[PDB]
RNA sequence: AAGCAGUAAAUGUGGAGCCGUAGCGAAAGCGAGUCUGAAUAGGGCGUUUAGUAUUUGGUCGUAGACCCGAAACCAGGUGAU
RNA sequence: GAGGGUAGCGGAGAAAUUCCAAUCGAACCUGGAGAUAGCUGGUUCUCUCCGAAAUAGCUUUAGGGCUAGCCUCAAGUGAUGAUUAUUGGAGGUAGAGCACUGUUUGGACGAGCGAAUUCAGACAAACUCCGAAUGCCAAUUAAUUUAACUUGGGAGUCAGAACAUGGGUGAUAAGGUCCGUGUUCGAAAGGGAAACAGCCCAGACCACCAGCUAAGGUCCCAAAAU
RNA sequence: GCUGGAAGGUUAAGAGGAGUGGUUAGGCGAAGCUACGAAUCGAAGCCCCAGUAAACGGCGGCCGUAACUAUAACGG
RNA sequence: UGAUAUUGAAAUUCGGCUUUCUAACCCGCACCACUUAUCGUGGUGGGAGACAGUGUCAGGCGGGCAGUUUGACUGGGGCGGUCGCCUCCUAAAAGGUAACGGAGGCGCUCAAAGGUUCCCUCAGAAUGGUUGGAAAUCAUUCAUAGAGUGUAAAGGCAUAAGGGAGCUUGACUGCGAGACCUACAAGUCGAGCAGGGUCGAAAGACGGACUUAGUGAUCCGGUGGUUCCGCAUGGAAGGGCCAUCGCUCAACGGAUAAAAGCUACCCCGGGGAUAACAGGCUUAUCUCCCCCAAGAGUUCACAUCGACGGGGAGGUUUGGCACCUCGAUGUCGGCUCAUCGCAUCCUGGGGCUGUAGUCGGUCCCAAGGGUUGGGCUGUUCGCCCAUUAAAGCGGUA
RNA sequence: CUGGUGACUAUAGCAAGGAGGUCACACCUGUUCCCAUGCCGAACACAGAAGUUAAGCUCCUUAGCGACGAUGGUAGUCCAACUUACGUUCCGCUAGAGUAGAACGUUCCAG
């Protein structure tokens, strides 16, 4: 209450929308990849109990926001442009 | 036995912005006016208001301009 | 006496104006060339 | 958390669930970048990025909400000694 | 006189807002119910540190509320705060003046001759050829000083008053009223003005049968020079 | 305001089903199913036409002028 | 008041208002039985009849009844006036700053009155003229801008921002370092970069108009375009985004799509924050005294009277202010009992006279004591009758 | 003691009278040639034997009107004491007056 003049709110205008078949994922950077054995295949299955991601939304989409430092096989639903570009370039090969 | 009076309108915030001998930025505003009471110098453009204006990095300069007028202009610091 | 007119491209991408008008001092519609942002250039407009 | 076993003990089990680790956009979407735009030309918000659980104190919100006090309104009943 | 009838979103009225169990412009009892009250009143032990406001903007707003401005408590960033000397600038008030716009006294010269010619003398918040004293903005210039700013937690305040001074209003009336500037009261005891919140001097941590001063004073009440 | 009247104007449900869309068996697109529609037919009432004041209500102003010489019986 | 259900026949008739018939339905109509009661049921006659009555839907009338609204500012409140924006003065040479203080304007306009390039320069014109109540037109010199600048005013402009002549649409798209203003929401200026262009030989100018008013959140609805979403799937229906429109919402930060009065029949909560009576400050007005002396008075300003203008006292009149009292300070005129001031009505003592006497005029000193009874109106006032040595004026809530 | 082009508050102006040239500025006699007038080859630009210092233009003289003007007083005024209108201490007008003043002058072309 503003005392008899307009609250902001009523100023302002409604903006957007929402979606009903918004889809989310589980974000995992290579950062957080740095743990397992040489050569190993991650798969979100394990990912989901080694203790990495807690609540798969609706899948696992690896991003790049650092250095594998490993050759590792990747198994996902989707990968960043450049999460790709770095997990084929230490070895391996990832896989959708 | 009533006032036919009792008008007026919002008061505008004229006169200069800046010191002489001050340090200001390329688009500081230095002088707001009506009309041409003082004229642009040099690195000074005048606004579409006459609101006058720098253009570079300088100090603020108020000097004479002819018998009965008067200029700005801003010269770089070296 | 005035009144809003609005400038529509001619047959082609619409890049609509909005300007005034005197009906008496002109009872038809105008043509100017504007600027057609789709079509990137100079191009005549009406109404 | 509910539940289950326990002295109405407050322990042991129980991982559905909630917050955090990554933002940006109305949205599709992309992602340490994203939106706007013909154009990373410029600008906006992010890459500053430690968190989470319990609890003492201060303040706010929904409940009468620091205490006492109206002129009235509505519902169902009692009255022509 | 006795026995009966009409009941409150209703009855009765030879009509007065008249009566319906000692207050009827709408009876009484219980319940919704701790109705609502931007309005009054009240609100319980002790010390220590700091310490306001009575203003602006908007308001079905004017004795209410909200943000800003002044207070306090923490965590932060570092001379970025204040006064003075000096060198610079912006801005037309006081005064003055008649060169512009007006108003206006006394003469002189024939274009119809006291104000769009000339010689003198005056006037103005909305006249200015001129123009201060102050105040204001600056210079990581100098010396003396102690602030300032940012983020977050909690507030109160929106009824002000007198005195001096620059003005409007009124009548160059008001302990009148509305603005600019400083002080005091408000929230400030002590001394002086006989008594006397606002005037003058001066800011109470506590105790003492010590000393020097301020305003104002020294014949007696009554401390100090007949 | 009340009473009577009817020439026409205007006006609801309802009836009426032109015509335009979304779907697809085979830029078009027949059927079926569907979301909406027009011409026209629909009464009182109100605008209109009369009557009623012991119905509600209302019943003027400025100049000049004698056989009534101040006045105004009369006229504008 | 219409449509439709209850609700069936026959004929007239330029998917039908109307004469027409019994069978539904109706009859506080008659005679019988239950039953020596006519409430009711049933049966037989008569009347009426597909109307009426009843249900649903629709239109009109409807203070008979019900729920509510009816602004604020304001030298108390009403009535009058005012409410947003622009310019000037008050405003005390930075900026900012009040009053129901002193003056005006706006709710537009222009397709050239915009951009660009080149040129130009105004009022008034001591005189000459086809001589028309000196000023239309033309001619030569004075000409410090006294002219103009769409529209109020104030700052600017003859290096033009004023006038004319040529081509033009920059009155462009996507933005934007840094600043002014500022509680918020808003408002204002802006170099520069990329994409298109216009004018100019070229530098270069151009994101409307010499500058400052000509305007209004959001929510909802309409019209276009489109990257996007669209409930199991493919479409669609409906949403989002960009451009644009529709408000004297003028009480102009806009309560709702939709709103006026009376109360002397009145009620509750508050205020001396705010009126009516008395107190207080003030003295415009009121009452009573003075200064100047032009003139009236035969001559003679001053016996006495005193134009024009000027200076004071008092706090009894009508007002101004709103400081005490709204959990309460009772009015006007009397009656009864008084008190006190002196600006003295009577009585006492004195000047001067325009003072013969008897009687007066005016002024000074004096407050001891006195200072009537009735008629008319609620009164104060005021008039009247008859008297008196005299029938004084003021204060005390 | 020249022309061209800039810097500076008319102390640079306005007047009044005087002197000077055919090397330079001007005046000057023409409209076929590019281009130009809302009468005027008037201006603008042009095609260019002569004709002349009468004016434009200059260096020289004169303080008449304008312009620049200290010193000393006065008004006003910040601060502080009295008290309301008077003292004291800093700043410091306007007007008027003695007066300056008939320009100073960079680069530059050729003399
Ligand atoms: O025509 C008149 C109008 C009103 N008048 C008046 C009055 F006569 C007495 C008082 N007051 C108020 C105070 C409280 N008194 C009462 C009495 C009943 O309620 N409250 O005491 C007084 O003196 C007042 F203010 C007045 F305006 C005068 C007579």
């Amino acid at each position: 209450f503003e005392g008899g003049q307009l609250p902001l709110f009523r100023r302002l205008p409604k903006r957007g929308f929402t979606n009903i078949n918004r889809k989310e994922y589980a974000i995992v950077n290579l950062d957080q990849l740095n743990k397992f054995e040489d050569g190993t295949e991650v798969t979100p299955a394990l990912l989901v109990e080694s203790g990495v991601v807690k609540n798969e939304k609706s899948g696992i989409k690896i991003l790049g926001n650092g250095s594998l430092d490993k050759k590792l096989t990747v198994k996902a639903h989707k990968f960043s442009a450049s999460a790709a570009e770095a997990i084929d370039a230490k070895g391996g090969a990832h896989e959708v | 036995s009533s006032t036919k009076n009792g008008r007026d309108s919002e008061s505008k915030r004229l006169g200069a912005k800046r010191a002489d001998g001050q340090f200001v930025t390329g688009g500081s505003i230095l002088y707001r006016q009506r009309g041409t009471k003082i004229y642009p110098g040099e690195n000074v453009g005048r606004g579409g208001d006459d609101t006058l204006f720098a253009k570079i990095d300088g100090v603020v300069k108020f000097e004479r301009k002819g018998r009965d007028k008067k200029q700005v202009s801003v010269y770089a610091v070296a | 006496m005035r009144v809003n007119v609005t400038l529509a491209c001619t047959e082609c991408g619409d890049r609509n104006y909005i300007t005034t008008k005197n009906k008496r001092n002109n009872p038809e519609r105008v043509e100017m060339k504007k600027f057609c942002s789709r079509e990137n250039k100079q191009t005549l407009h009406r109404e």
